């Protein structure tokens, strides 16, 4: 009865085995989606299509470039370089720990007022820190733009220096509130340029030229002068040349890895409904996939292959084909002639980007493939459901394998009785 | 068979975009027309290269009930239907244009 | 139809076999 | 930029190097400067559009054609009043509204 156990077993328990291997399929299965939604959704930027590169032929001007520029020649004449306005105490100082201020007062404040910033910036020093070192590690962790350094000009002498960014937006206007020696030291007024520290350096813009066109800007990294190249200044250029030239890589690796994440894919499925034919035809061969047959790895092949063919691109291209990948005929796998696919992205790569990416939501195979991928893996998809389906089967199977248990247990008696 | 199918849809989808609009010239139509002869050989590798039970069942049509297993008094009705180019009318396919 | 009623034929050839599981207790 | 009035509008630009001048068509809604841009970028005919920022809340629309004297642009705007006066040059004369 042991050995007619197990011959009920051999359904019951090729079923339990056909169920664990079903599970790992699922795995796999859904590993592999996640990849390729990976690689899909990498695709679906379309800032890779809009994508160029840019050489100067100074090597002062320094030149890079963002996505959307625009192909071409540019002259830039570089006429003026910002600067950074740089206040310097006139009292020279014996040491950087002597007090600066008067230690009557236990609270004072340094404020501290420019154009560009709308509340004015307030930096707090309680007892004690009216040093040197105290005022300049106050400044320097407000981490609010001013910078203080200290210039030993000589022995014994020292010099507190404070330093704004580029700009003459950045202009300061020191004040301090709660002491009146410390404001005798550090005092400024921008506006009238009357202070009690002296300016070593004065505020200034970047004044440049740009094809004709006279930009002005505040720092010495231009962004917007033709709106997708920034540049950044070192020296006074005169007649220098940028070259702007549209590129393709990007688009084409991401390309080839969308195609390999497909191709693996394809593979995953075929390895897993793999079989083998066997003449005597008496029982099933042992290498046979679990999911075989079952209308989760045809429903997703049917679903996925069919988006090739999109109705929602209004590109002039219809048929994925036309980019330069082919589906061969032997397997569901995608071939890319590289021809055709430079030809495709060196010209019509507007078409493409329609073509492929879309306007983002409701158009382009990239969209629709996403779209339909994250219904499938979804728990409420039917993939999933069919695999909550064949769960529930497999615990009445559970439950069903407690009774014959019992029923093994009865069996099992009765023969020790009967012998 | 559904492979090859869908490659063949892929094609005529390509065929008839490229024919509706000028991209596709008539010597690139020539070309097509060496593509249409390719898969009219894509047709026949589906129909007869492939076999089943040993037979080119997918290249002659047997619409017959296979015999019983003997397990079940029903017995199985399998209409194969062949992926011919005649009976399934893929053989009229031929997007050629006028010369 | 070929592969849903083979599977419910697979289904059917495990019924078969617990029939013959049934006709072993019984032998 | 245009008049909203009208629901369509087009872009004619002619050179001597192209035969058929290129005509890049605006529907309701991209009479801004940035659908412009994008319309002619999206043409892929050699004319290039850019924005220039001279300075905060003031920008420029720039046209450049590619290299030689054979693609001179005479630009003009057909259905549009107000983006005609914006957009209308003419290099026979040397005289438009765009310098």
């Amino acid at each position: 009865l042991t050995k007619n156990e197990k011959g009920r077993l051999t359904p019951i328990t090729k079923q339990q085995s056909a169920n664990s291997a079903k599970l790992t399929a699922y795995g796999t299965l859904k590993s592999a989606l996640e990849k390729f939604q990976t690689a899909n959704t990498a695709l679906n930027k379309a800032d890779l299509f809009k994508s160029t590169v840019a050489s100067s032929t100074t090597e002062d001007l320094k030149v890079s470039t963002t996505a959307g520029a625009c192909a071409g020649t540019y002259k830039i004449n570089v006429t003026q370089l910002a600067a950074a306005q740089s206040l310097a105490t006139k009292t020279t100082f014996a040491t950087t720990k002597e007090q600066l201020g008067d230690t009557s007062v236990t609270s004072r404040t340094i404020k501290i007022e420019q154009p560009g910033r709308k509340e004015p910036l307030e930096i707090k020093l309680d007892k004690g820190d009216t040093s040197m070192e105290a005022i300049r590690d106050a400044i320097n962790d407000a981490d609010s733009g001013i910078c203080a350094s200290i210039v030993k000009v000589k022995e014994n002498e020292f010099q507190l220096v404070l330093t704004a960014n580029s700009g003459t937006d950045n202009t300061m206007k020191i004040t301090v509130e709660g002491d009146t020696k410390l404001n005798d030291l550090l005092a400024y007024d921008s506006t009238t340029n009357t202070g009690n520290m002296q300016e070593l350096v004065k505020a200034e813009n970047a004044k440049l030229n740009v094809n004709g066109i006279d930009i002005e800007r505040q720092s010495n990294t231009v962004t917007d002068a033709p709106q997708g190249i920034t540049l950044t200044l070192t020296k006074k250029v005169t007649d220098a040349t940028v070259t702007v030239t549209k590129d393709d890589t990007k688009a084409k690796e991401a390309i080839k890895s969308w195609v390999d994440a497909y191709n693996s894919l394809v593979d995953t499925f075929s390895s897993l409904t793999k079989y083998t034919a066997v003449e005597p035809g008496e029982e099933a061969s042992d290498k046979n996939g679990a999911l075989l047959g079952d209308s989760v790895v045809r429903t997703i092949q049917t679903g996925i292959r069919a988006q090739f063919a999109n109705s929602g691109s209004n590109s002039a291209f219809k048929t994925m084909a036309e980019i330069g990948i082919t589906q061969d005929g032997t397997s569901g796998k995608l071939k890319i002639d590289d021809d055709k696919l430079t030809k495709v992205l060196k010209d019509n790569t507007a078409a493409a980007r329609e073509l492929l990416v879309g306007d983002g939501k409701e158009t382009g195979i990239t969209t629709k493939i996403a779209t339909e991928v994250k219904s499938y893996l979804a728990d409420d998809g039917i993939i999933d459901n069919a695999q909550d389906n064949v769960n529930a089967t497999l615990k009445s199977l559970t439950k069903q394998y407690l009774s014959v248990s019992n029923s093994i247990d009865e069996t099992v008696a009765r023969y020790k009785a009967q012998f | 068979a559904l492979n090859e199918i869908n490659n063949n849809l892929q094609r005529v989808r390509e065929l008839a975009v490229q024919s509706a609009n000028s991209t596709n010239s008539q010597s690139d139509l020539d070309s097509i027309q060496a593509e249409i002869t390719q898969r009219l050989n894509e047709i026949d590798r589906v129909s007869g290269q492939t076999q089943f039970n040993g037979v080119k069942v997918l290249a002659q049509d047997n619409t017959l009930t296979i015999q019983v297993g003997a397990n079940d008094g029903e017995t199985i009705d399998i209409d194969l239907k062949q992926i011919n180019s005649q009976t399934l009318g893929l053989d009229t396919l031929n997007v050629q244009q006028k010369y | 139809a070929v592969q849903n009623r083979f599977n419910s034929a697979i289904t059917n050839l495990g019924n078969t076999v617990n029939n013959l599981t049934s006709a072993r207790s019984r032998i």
